[PDB]
């Protein structure tokens, strides 16, 4: 069972590594669901590859803020 | 599988 929560400051996005691969959902402003892409963390490594690899893709779709506000530069 | 959307607020 892996849920899907909004991504930290994410207005509108959801990822959750569903079981050892990685199901990433964007929402609208309205919240309508509009995007379920699926990664694999297999190819990344480990967990900041997991989130970072989301953000990548998802943003484009509707997501706008930030997962980890440490600044990631 | 363990970490889920918890890893991304951490």
């Amino acid at each position: 069972m892996n849920e899907f929560t909004q991504i930290s400051g994410y207005v509108n996005a959801f990822g959750s590594q569903r079981g050892s691969v990685l199901t990433v959902k964007v929402e609208n402003d309205e919240g309508w669901t509009l995007v379920e892409e699926d990664f694999d963390r297999a190819d990344y490594g480990s967990d900041p590859e997991f989130v970072a690899e989301v953000s990548s893709y998802l943003k484009r779709n509707g997501g706008i803020k930030d997962l980890t506000k440490v600044l990631t530069r | 599988m363990k970490d889920l959307l918890n890893l991304f607020n951490q």
